[PDB]
């Protein structure tokens, strides 16, 4: 024959993260582009590697 | 390519110089270095004049 008890409660936990910028670059001189060499064109191989 | 090459060839006589004096009746002659390689069996050589 007593009274009702006191109430209690809790809260969730917050989590977060960030976004990151990525960059990769390739470069070739115009003379080397026109120059014909074995192992194919240098620009395409550089693009593949990068 | 930025670097290019070509080949040229000259047509010349087969001229030999006798370094050592030889009298009539000598079957062996001495010439300048590596000059005798051009001649083979059957070639006709004639003494030249001014």
């Amino acid at each position: 024959g007593s009274l009702a008890p006191k109430s209690a409660t809790r809260n969730p936990v917050k989590l977060n993260n960030f976004c990151q910028i990525f960059k990769k670059s390739y470069e070739i001189t115009k003379t080397a582009d026109a120059t014909k060499a074995r192992t194919g064109s240098a620009l395409a191989n550089d693009k593949k590697r990068r | 390519d930025p670097e290019f090459s070509w080949w040229e060839e000259k047509l010349t006589h087969n001229r030999l110089e006798v370094k050592t004096e030889a009298a009539a009746g000598v079957t062996t002659l001495a010439v300048d270095t590596d000059q005798a390689w051009a001649c083979v069996k059957g070639d006709i050589l004639m003494v030249e004049s001014v």
